[PDB]
């Protein structure tokens, strides 16, 4: 959707200035949180 | 408005059907630009209510169990 | 900004399905990064 | 669907970032902004190995901070 962002470093950091470092851990930690569940989904 | 504030009102929803229930309300009435802080006092009360543990700021490993 | 919208654990799970997995650990080294630069800064 | 690694093989021919600014800037416009998506992992890639002026395969963490 709208991560295409996310893999983008020079406009991320920006984006991220607006935003609270408390959401940025928050989301982080959902981040990771969801990449790992794709990780047994493919798996093998 | 504050993402605290929106967690206030959404500490009073019960049972988690009711808070799908007020979280799809939500959505459509919205500022969009003021929705995204909403959802994340959304995600909180999920969570605290999905663990049954009413947390200020929400621990790493119960994201997991978030349906 | 427009980032801030990616803070929903669904909603990133949602938009998550149509990235493959290799581009999702770009993203999250990407991110982590980011914060770990106002972990230092602002926290620090 | 395309890969990074397609891209990256264009893009590695880019030289002095200001050509590949131009060349991002091209391909924006006209772009399929799901693949763009893809593209963007290595307009990264491509600027981080430029500024460094070494050939990663998989680009370091530690690399990333330097970017502008």
């Amino acid at each position: 959707e709208a991560l295409k962002i996310l893999n983008n470093i020079r406009t991320l950091r920006a984006q991220a200035r607006e935003c609270t470092l408390e959401t940025l851990e928050e989301m982080l930690e959902k981040l990771e949180v969801v990449v790992n569940e794709r990780r047994e989904e493919e798996s093998a | 408005l504050t993402k605290t504030d929106y967690l206030m009102r959404l500490r009073r929803c019960q049972t988690i059907d009711t808070l799908e229930r007020v979280i799809e309300k939500n959505k459509y009435e919205l500022s969009d630009n003021e929705l995204a802080v909403f959802y994340s006092a959304a995600d909180h009360r999920l969570a605290e209510l999905t663990m049954n543990k009413l947390y200020d700021k929400i621990p790493s490993s119960v994201w997991k169990f978030i349906r």
